[PDB]
RNA sequence: GGGUGUUACAGCCCCGCCCCGGCAGCAGCAGCUCGCCGAAUCCCGGGGCCGAGGGAGCGAGACCCGUGCGCCGCGCUCUC
RNA sequence: CCGUCGGGCCCGGGGGGCCACGCGUCCAGCGCACGGGGUCGGCGGCGAUGUCGGCUACCCACCCGACCCGUCUU
RNA sequence: CCCAUACCCGGCCGUCGCUGGCAGUCGGCAGAGCGAGAAAGAGAGGGACGCUACGCCGCGACGAGUAGGAGGGC
């Protein structure tokens, strides 16, 4: 029992603290703190009473089994991997899809999800793209920002919202959320000159155009 | 609505003077002519598009006549914009000098 | 101190230095 | 066992050289303090050319 | 002289070398020096019980 | 253009004194004026290739039958 | 006598950092991970009459390589 | 900057070496270990796989070849 404090020393570099173990002793104040030193269940049957032993023994055995794996440590399930993001993507940037069927459509990024997929949404008045997930790899992070730091992203939408559950029909829950976030960005993309015309246009490469030659 | 892969030429396999190893191809990306500008297309996925007689399936479409072999560039070659590339299978030698596609979607920007 | 042969008696105050 | 490079793998190095941690804990606060006074020597020049 | 290329190595150069390419001849077998016990298992009788003992 | 000449309506070099005359500054983001390095050296990123092997055991300990993230190795919080 | 960002736990005396922890006499449990070789407690697809898959073994074409074996002989 | 079957790293095959490791499958007559720097002792007073021991397991190093020689061929 007690109030569990944060780490007394900060992470200086990953795997390194700012204070030595001799410096952590006096910081922890241990110099004044010498600390010295189941399944058998009986149940009545109306006879007498009987005792079942739960997790009862298996009744069939395959001829051969695989022996157990060795114990490795740096192999964690996907729900506990760290989620990275390019520094060029700041919320309010305009992206360009490359692999999804909205190829080259100019689309607006909003936020990062839990899994690592991104909440990138096109204006449905301009882009015909809903609130959609798209991985950061398939993204052209353009250097064109809009201050979406005043919009209110809905908390009820998450990674499970966009799962392919099981013919697709847009559910009546889905048509609420596309409208509710639109009511702040649709005026914001018109406070910027020639921006709603940018998003209707689709990205493409012409002759004599090289991506490494240009900046976007 | 427009082309989203860059133009690439398959000059030949990795060769010395009198021996060649098919496990990597040598691409000539159109536009780059030096080692310094090869840094952008490094890592991007490349594909060879050709067509055959028997119809083969298309993921997300009717079974077409076209087939592909996927690959990706390994490292930059020479000093004049050339780049190595390894594919899943070795490229067939009929693809010499034809156009293969270097898409951008493994982009890192 | 770290001697296993002649330092048995040596590593004694430290087991009481932790308590 | 696979011989991991002790120079880039950090824990292999401290498995063999524990003082390398304090060798690595120092030469950071030295460097940051060096970068600190290096900025101050650049900052004091801006108050020197104007006066 | 025409076969070899020798020179006086630097403290950093040997520090690179014993760490990155350290291999020991325990029982006529090229075994890896990733553990301070193995140095102490065979060079314990010369007060060489760690990698830094071997470098010095 | 010429030749004369000696700072003159421009400079170049040299010596002595001026605290090495002092002033930032420093093998310099005047990113190429020339060096050698790193116990006097560490951080961050990008790409490529592979994932071989598979009963490593912990603590309740004969005051008990469970658990399989367990060895070395670094330091986290709690019994202030 | 000077000189050493000297050497002596940098001899002893009148602001940053330490693998620093008790008294007296005498001369222990939890979680975290650059930790004894990869896992996902992460996924998307098309698939019944024309598609999927089959290294090789049938044919074909191209790139590179490639002189006909047995033998006597330096 | 370009690259050889040489070099480094890794997977695999075989050979050689340690004249290597395994009879301890010691289970309600049970108590689960001999990687540990150090001439020598955890001494008395209901429980997978396995081991044709000519089997199996583990480390390292090595691999050209006519004349010739030996081995092994389920």
């Amino acid at each position: 029992k007690g109030k569990p404090h944060c780490s007394r020393n900060p992470v200086l570099v990953r795997g390194i603290g700012r204070y030595s173990r001799s410096a952590m002793y006096s910081r922890k104040a241990l110099y004044k703190r010498k600390y010295a030193a189941l399944a058998t269940v009986t149940k009545p049957v109306g006879g007498g009473t009987r005792v079942v032993k739960l997790r009862k023994m298996p009744r069939y055995y395959p001829t051969e089994d695989v022996p157990r794996k060795l114990l490795s440590h740096g192999k964690k399930p996907f729900s506990q991997h760290v989620r990275k993001l390019r520094a060029s993507i700041t919320p309010g940037t305009i992206l360009i899809i490359l692999t999804g069927r909205h190829r080259g459509k100019r689309v607006v990024f909003l936020k990062q999800l839990s899994s690592g997929l991104l909440l990138v949404t096109g204006p449905l008045s301009l882009n015909r793209v809903p609130l959609r997930r798209t991985h950061q790899k398939f993204v052209i992070a353009t250097s064109t920002k809009i201050d979406i730091s005043g919009v209110k992203i809905p908390k009820h939408l998450t990674d499970a919202y966009f799962k392919k559950k099981k013919k697709y029909e847009i559910t009546e829950q889905r048509k609420v959320d596309q409208k509710a976030v639109d009511s702040q960005i649709l005026p914001k993309i018109k406070a910027v000159p020639q921006l709603q015309g940018y998003l209707r246009s689709v990205f493409a490469l012409t002759n004599g155009v090289y991506p490494h030659k240009l900046v976007f | 609505s427009g082309r989203l892969w860059c133009k690439a030429i398959f000059a030949g396999y990795k060769r010395g003077l009198r021996n060649q190893r098919e496990h990597t191809a040598l691409l000539k990306i159109e536009g780059v002519y030096a080692r310094d500008e090869t840094e952008f297309y490094l890592g991007k996925r490349c594909a060879y598009v050709y067509k055959a007689k028997n119809n083969t399936v298309t993921p997300g479409g009717k079974p077409n006549k076209t087939r592909v072999i996927w690959g990706k560039v390994t490292r930059a070659h020479g000093n004049s914009g050339m780049v190595r590339a390894k594919f899943r299978s070795n490229l067939p030698a009929k693809a010499i000098g034809h156009r293969i596609r270097v898409m951008l979607y493994p982009s890192r920007i | 101190i770290a001697h296993p042969k002649l330092g048995r008696r040596a590593r004694a105050r430290i087991a009481r230095g932790l308590r | 066992v696979l011989k991991k490079n002790p120079l880039k793998n950090l824990r292999i190095m401290l498995k063999l050289n524990p003082y390398a941690k304090t060798m690595r804990r120092n030469t950071i606060l030295r460097q940051a303090r060096n970068h600190k006074l290096r900025v101050e020597r650049a900052a004091a020049a801006l108050a020197a050319k104007s006066d | 002289e025409p076969y070899i290329a020798w020179g006086y190595p630097n403290l950093k150069s040997v520090n690179e070398l014993i760490y990155k390419r350290g291999y020991g001849k325990i029982n006529k077998k090229r075994i890896a020096l990733t553990d301070n016990t193995l140095i102490a298992r065979s060079l314990g009788k010369y007060n060489i019980i760690c990698m830094e003992d071997l470098i010095h």
